[PDB]
Parts: C-alpha cells; sequence; structure tokens
C-alpha cells in the first residue's frame, strides 16, 4: 500500500484563559510530531491556539490534502461531546461557551472527504463529556461512505481524558501508551487495538478512562505507508515547498558591530509556532574588555516577558523540550506565539561594551529582521 | 491525575 501524500496536524492547548490549565499536550505534542516525522509524514505543530487560529490551521491541512493523501489529526487539550459529536476547546474559550466557539471534529472529516483523502484518521486526546450550556441540537449532514475513516479516541463517550500531575515531564494516558506502538508496521485499526490493551492495563485509570476505537476502514492502511512521490501535481510541490519553508526556521546570523565585536545569533523549533533564539558573546577585539549581549524590542503580537528573556539555560524560559540540544553558554529567549505575528519578525539585538583604559559603558544595538518565521510563512 |  501507498500514499501519495501523508499529512499530519497537532494541536495541543494548555493555557486557557478561562478554563483550567493543562501540562501534557507539549510533550504529548512533540514527541508525536517527532514520531510521525520519522514515518515521513508532513507534520505541523502548534500550541496554545484560539478559536480563529484553530480554524486558520485546519485551513492549511485542508490545504495539504489531495486524492489519496493520508490526512491525520491529533488533538491534545480540553474538549466535550454533545450527541456524538466531538468538539476542541480553543484557549480562548469563555466560561461558560457554546459550540460556536469550539471546532466540531466532524465538520473537519466533511471538509477532508471532500479533498478525496486516501485516509483520514482522527486521534483526540480529550475528554467525551456533555458541555450542558451548549444546548443547540445540530442536524449535522449524513457523512460519505468513504471506507477511510479511523477514529482513536483516548477514552469512551461520557468519560474523561488525563494527563498525570507529575512535576516534570509526563505524558498524558493517551501518548503514554501510543509512543511505543505508532511506529509499527501494522494496519493503523489493529496498532491503536493493541494501544488499548496497553491502557487497560493502567491501575491508575482503571474504570475512569478506556481508548475507544471507531473505524470504517476496509483496506489495510497503515501510517508506514510509503509515500509514492510520483504524482504531484506542480502546484501541490509549491505547497510541499512551502510547506518545508514553514517546517525549516532561517539559518543562524553573525551579526557584526560598529565597534568589531561579532555575536551569534542562533534558532531553533520547538514547535511549528514556538522558536527558541539564543545569543552568545562569539568574538572580541581585545581593545574591549567587557561584552554583554541581549534581544529585545520583540513585536507586541508575541506577547513576550522581558523578565522570561535572556536566559541562562533554555529551561529558564519555558523551554523544557529542547536542551542539550541547543549550545551551551548562550542567552536564551521563548517565542511563543509565532502564529499570531501580523508582521516580519523584527527585534532588537543591544549590545552593551567597555574599552580597555576607557571606563564608560557603550551602548548600540541593530534590527534583525528574519521576517515570517515558520508557522507564520503559510498566511 | 489530571482531566482533559
Amino acid at each position: 500500500m501507498l500514499a501519495k501524500d501523508k499529512v499530519a496536524l497537532l494541536i495541543g492547548n494548555m493555557n486557557y484563559r478561562e478554563h483550567p490549565k493543562l501540562k501534557a499536550p507539549l510533550v504529548d505534542v512533540y514527541e508525536l510530531t517527532n514520531l510521525l516525522r520519522q514515518l515521513d509524514f508532513k507534520v505541523v505543530s502548534l500550541l496554545d491556539l484560539t478559536e480563529y487560529e484553530m480554524r486558520n490551521a485546519v485551513d492549511e491541512f485542508l490545504l495539504l490534502l489531495d486524492k489519496g493523501v493520508y490526512g491525520l489529526l491529533y488533538y491534545a487539550g480540553h474538549g466535550y461531546e454533545n450527541f456524538g459529536n466531538s468538539f476542541m476547546v480553543p484557549v480562548d474559550a469563555p466560561n461558560p461557551y457554546r459550540s460556536e466557539n469550539c471546532l466540531c471534529v466532524q465538520n473537519i472529516l466533511k471538509l477532508m472527504q471532500e479533498k478525496e483523502t486516501g485516509l483520514n484518521v482522527f486521534l483526540l486526546d480529550m475528554c467525551r463529556k456533555r458541555n450542558d450550556y451548549d444546548d443547540t441540537i445540530p442536524i449535522l449532514d449524513a457523512l460519505k461512505v468513504t471506507a477511510n475513516i479511523v477514529f482513536g479516541y483516548a477514552t469512551c463517550q461520557g468519560a474523561e481524558a488525563f494527563e498525570i500531575q507529575h512535576s516534570g515531564l509526563a505524558n498524558g494516558i493517551f501518548m503514554k501508551f501510543l509512543k511505543d506502538r505508532l511506529l509499527e508496521d501494522k494496519k493503523i485499526t489493529v496498532l491503536l487495538d493493541e494501544v488499548a490493551e496497553d491502557m487497560g492495563k493502567c491501575h491508575l485509570t482503571k474504570g475512569k478512562q478506556a481508548l475507544e476505537i471507531r473505524s470504517s476502514l476496509s483496506e489495510k492502511r497503515a501510517l508506514t505507508d510509503p509515500i509514492q512521490g510520483t504524482e504531484y501535481s506542480a502546484e501541490s510541490l509549491v505547497r510541499n515547498l512551502q510547506w518545508a519553508k514553514a517546517h525549516e526556521l532561517p539559518e543562524s546570523m553573525c551579526l557584526k558591530f560598529d565597534c568589531g565585536v561579532q555575536i551569534q545569533l542562533g534558532f531553533a523549533a520547538e514547535f511549528s509556532n514556538v522558536m527558541i533564539i539564543y545569543t552568545s558573546i562569539v568574538y572580541k577585539p581585545p581593545e574591549i574588555i567587557m561584552c554583554d549581549a541581549y534581544v529585545t524590542d520583540f513585536p507586541l503580537d508575541l506577547d513576550i516577558d522581558p523578565k522570561d528573556a535572556n536566559k541562562g539555560t533554555p529551561e529558564e524560559t519555558g523551554s523544557y523540550l529542547v536542551s542539550k540540544d541547543l549550545p551551551k553558554h548562550c542567552l536564551y529567549t521563548r517565542l511563543s506565539s509565532l502564529q499570531k505575528l501580523k508582521e516580519h519578525l523584527v527585534f532588537t539585538v543591544c549590545l552593551s561594551y567597555q574599552y580597555s583604559g576607557l571606563e564608560d559603558t557603550v551602548e548600540d544595538k541593530q534590527e534583525v529582521n528574519v521576517g515570517k518565521p515558520l508557522i507564520a510563512k503559510l498566511d | 491525575l489530571r482531566s482533559r
């Protein structure tokens, strides 16, 4: 079995403004993103999206999809279910909230089917209880009989999905078990079934949470199926190239200051909407005794806290996922909410120095523009 | 245990 393309959208929502906050979607999404990439999926991973952002991300995902393409959606965050319809709850939902504030998974399925995907996979790592404030009784249109649909729900209808309250890293229950199986060369339905068995052995979740699989898939399609890669339309290749650009951060640039010092500006991706910037004092003409380099003046859209920027360790920025994957001895800054970027990312590298003999500090600073960062390119 |  071969797939014309494999494409995944992964969303983790943790920091709700009007509802309890979550911790593990960041690990779940990060680790799943990596496993999917090992299977050659073109993946977009996004943290903490609003309703508007979630819809836009879905619109981008849909653009990738084409006849024969395997599409996968993974969601870790708050959700609800009314009348067998699954809804994803964005971080900007009010309390209480209604369906119009959320995204209905089935509608996404309908749109995917309109693209003639070869496989539709939904992994919904969220609660499935009712939202009683939402009183609407939607007449969702009947889906076409694709025979390509697989739902892996972290929990059963009417029940809850969980993560572990452990300080430091810990997956949610679903990912805890999924990640050990995900790379298996098996029909995705069978794989999920093994996953359901693994979860059943969890004492902590017994009687509270169990995987539910819903499938109408009539062919031996596996996540490990090879990409055919022969029939791309030119428009697709450009879309693929654009996706690759979103996937790739700007390469590091060496900044030359008028006073002759050089600073290394380095970039790392945590998610498609989360970048880490690091700076280091690579070079000094001797005449200058002391050097200080630091970053600032970010776009407001990013809502970056200067208290939380220019840190000794990546860990200090709220970047726990990437470390020791980053050059040591560098200031670190975490740019999250990259999707909120109206204008090319522009910021300021500032430098403070004293010359040997001279005793007064000098202040020089230059605007760097990497322009669009990651996901932002997509539009 | 955390609820989602």
